[PDB]
């Protein structure tokens, strides 16, 4: 397996939890919508998140689609909401009247107004959706931008293999069933990386000087451990297999030892005796 | 041995002691603190974090060295490590 | 007397499934195939303690296919001298 | 004390894809159709250093068939002695 | 004697001679090139001293180092 | 291989990956507005950015063909964009209402009044597009400046083996396939070579006190090798093959000594004896 | 031996030191640096970057000179370059 | 101090196509059928210099069946000593 | 002794001489005619003395000069 900068990865085997219950509570807000709006209940089940180049991501989505771009502040860059031909198709068939008994295929005609129309009142309904989801875990602001009709007009990263992720919702209206993605590039959410590996937490006052008293008051008493390098000699091998007991190995003019733990300095101070023990006469902490 | 030559970082250490958070913080100018080892007893020869040898800091003729008493000696180091 | 002038002193968290007490002859008989329960409740928090030392209680949970405790109390002084006892 | 008065004063920058930590026995046994591990994980920014001092982190892409470091951030204190330790 | 120590070692891709201005002028994005040509083999360095050549693979999901040469320090002063 | 001052190239094997995305986004900005004037979705597929001299292009350049003459402030010269009677054909039928499964072959008459009107409506489109692109990496105020029937007839470079670039498009309409390029001589973009070959930054603002604080901060401690010439003497290699120990070669006073990093120096000094060790009493760090 | 004649420039160096960036821009008017030399030791002769042989200074008759010591020596050239 | 009270005194420049860097062995084996590679790029500006100094760069033309150099951009401080060292 | 030392060489293509008013004169694109002519054999000099001539080729896309004649010093008091 070899090495290559195509492989521009930052690879992610984290559970992305919080992403996983925001998506969740999109669908939610969705569904309410949904029932809302077509009067018919509806039931989303979200796909498992999936982590792709966005080549892949373009290749496997099935053109024709209908594509839209969405600008999230304060995060620079775009968001790729993508809606499937078949959930158009069952959404204006609800809202015109039918069984979806017969469906027809898309045949590459571009969508008519009408259809665009009903797809802009779904998309302002998912992207209200999309900000009460977000607004729990950190504030976004989702603005739609523009429609495009194939992936590669998008231009939505640099380069063909940017690592990108991907969030599918399988739509069911009684029989009839649909897909749509909703695409983000992982440069949106490297800032947040850890905010979304980790829950997020519902107590947001209690906590905040609850834990800033106990933990001090806790931690007040733990033991360390710490060493003080009094010395630091270069050596070599050869000197190290002819070390012997007897010799002298030179060091220079300790004015400061530094006592630190397991590796990282802590505190600098001056060696020296008392009351029959190496003491440390300590000058000060490092911050 | 075509590896004779490569560079190595000693170090040496003087003693640990329990010493915790509060009391670390009250450490102020002047403070003084003491380790386990005793006045004159051997400093601890590492590199890299692992023990080699004992040494004591030795003056000779003005200038600081260190003159070494052991050698690795395992089990004394087994002894050492089992502690 | 500072504060928060030690930001970056890195120290050694642990967690705690239970303590029990017996002797050396109930040890000796323990090989292998010889099993030992502990007084700790099936289901209580785990003790979380920093460097051997009592600090919070809270339950286990899996992340990754990895251990993580998620807290929910700290201890105060009325139940740490009855865990002492 | 000046700012920049030593204007031009060229220096030798390089980057680590990950470090390792082993033993001599580890090492002799390396020869012709020997592998070795890094516990640099394959993705992680590469660490940018000047004259073997840490500097930044940041990918490596390919520019014109020749390697290049694309940096993302700087080293900040806190997670510099954690590079350390 | 000397039968374990751990030792420091680094895999090295990169050696351009540069001055402080285009530090100075780096940013976010910005990319240098380094000399190493993409495929010449890595060379493993330790402790600061080299010692072997070779290039880079990953295995397990995991960086690596494919050594090929080792050493031979008739290629060592015109480095 | 000989060597000919005819080949008066500054030959360019980088990348130029600024200029691509640049015509990447040129051609975004001419497609959305040739949507919106032939009211039917085009695409343009951005060739390969060619160098070569300007006889190589004119050669290659299918004549009969429209060009017109650019000036782009503040860079002195003109840019040469041509565009082909096949897609002014094809324009001009998709406008005027056509299918163009009818193509007539060019017969070297000049282009009515009406084509060219069609022509300068395509191109201030494109003159936009182009400077909406260019403003992004560097602002340039582009103007058009006149037409001209044969490429002779263009005089963009002082030589006809003067070295220049090439930008092609290919943009088809349905079936309808045409191409048109924008040529600029080299010398347009020798000042800012270096711009179009690193790849263009989005920040503009944080980075600009982040990086000047962070890498004083940082390179404030990283170690660098020096030397310090204390003599100065011409020898021949006679005098090398004869050098043998137990002789003296002279040297001049050396008032000042300089120490400097692989050849360049750094600073001025007066050598001297401390502590037991060559010393160095600085004078000053040449500037 | 066609190309007997050639000038070539030669050059000496007193020794070098661990010196940063910060360290140097501290440095003023009478500031004091030190390199690895010892005093006495015999300066470096290199020419166009590549060490020759070493030599002293010598002052005969109040002018200024070099004494050279010792050769290539490759061995020697080998084990210095192996540093 | 005077500025051109010099006004005349004849110089010689001269120009440079590259510059190389090898021992005498290598040009030693160098007779008739050796050839040898500069490191200067095919196409860089040909360097002006006066008396062996450094001054300018630019290309080489040819006028009336003879060599001219058409000089762009005179040396600043910052490549000079780019091109010592 | 001497088996290896890398040296500093140049190859020369124009001597013109000429004083300061007409270099004072020069601006961007000024071409200044040199004594050398177009084809003839181009000098090799090392470190600031004459060895060789011949002229030059471009190979692998770089500089290289094809030499034909070496030393002699009869040529050199001329020159």
């Amino acid at each position: 397996r070899p090495y290559d900068p195509n492989t521009q990865r930052r690879v992610v085997r984290e559970r992305l939890q919080a992403l996983e219950i925001i998506n969740e509570r999109f669908a939610r807000q969705f569904r309410m919508g949904l029932f809302n709006l077509l009067r018919r209940s509806p039931d989303i089940t979200v796909g498992a998140i999936r982590i792709q180049p966005y080549h892949e991501f373009a290749r496997n989505l099935p053109v024709p689609t209908n594509l839209n771009l969405i600008h999230l502040k304060p995060l620079r860059g775009t968001g790729l909401v993508v809606f499937s031909p078949s959930l158009v198709f069952i959404a204006v068939d609800n809202l015109f009247g039918g069984d979806g008994r017969f469906p027809t295929k898309v045949e590459g005609r571009e969508f008519t107004h009408t259809e665009q129309r009903v797809i802009n009142r779904m998309l302002k309904l998912a992207l209200e959706g999309y900000s009460d989801a977000w607004k729990a875990i950190n504030p976004l602001e989702v603005e739609y931008v523009r429609s495009e009709m194939q992936v590669k007009f998008t231009n939505i990263t640099t380069s063909p293999n940017d690592i990108v992720v991907n969030t599918p919702f399988h739509v069911e209206i009684g029989n009839l069933t649909g897909e749509f993605n909703i695409c983000l590039p992982f440069s949106m959410i490297e800032p947040l990386r850890e905010l979304l590996v980790n829950p997020p937490l519902e107590n947001s006052r209690h906590e905040d000087q609850n834990w800033r008293d106990n933990l001090v008051r806790q931690v007040q008493h733990s033991e360390l451990e710490l060493v003080a390098n009094f010395a630091d000699i270069p050596l070599r091998l050869s000197q190290i297999l002819k070390l012997k007991p007897g010799d002298v190995l030179p060091i220079e003019k300790p004015d400061r030892i530094i006592a630190h733990v397991d590796g990282v300095p802590v505190l600098t101070s001056q060696y020296g005796t008392v009351n029959g023990q190496y003491a440390l006469r300590v000058e000060h902490l490092i911050n | 041995d075509l590896i004779m030559d490569i560079p190595v970082k000693l170090t040496v250490e003087l003693g640990r002691t329990r010493m915790t958070i509060k009391e670390l913080l009250r450490l102020t100018q002047g403070s003084v603190v003491a380790l386990d080892g005793l006045a004159g007893e051997p400093l601890d020869i590492l590199i890299n974090g692992y023990l080699i040898a004992q040494g004591e800091v030795v003056v000779v003729a003005d200038k600081y060295g260190v003159r070494i008493t052991d050698i690795i000696t395992p089990s004394e180091r087994m002894r050492r490590l089992s502690r």
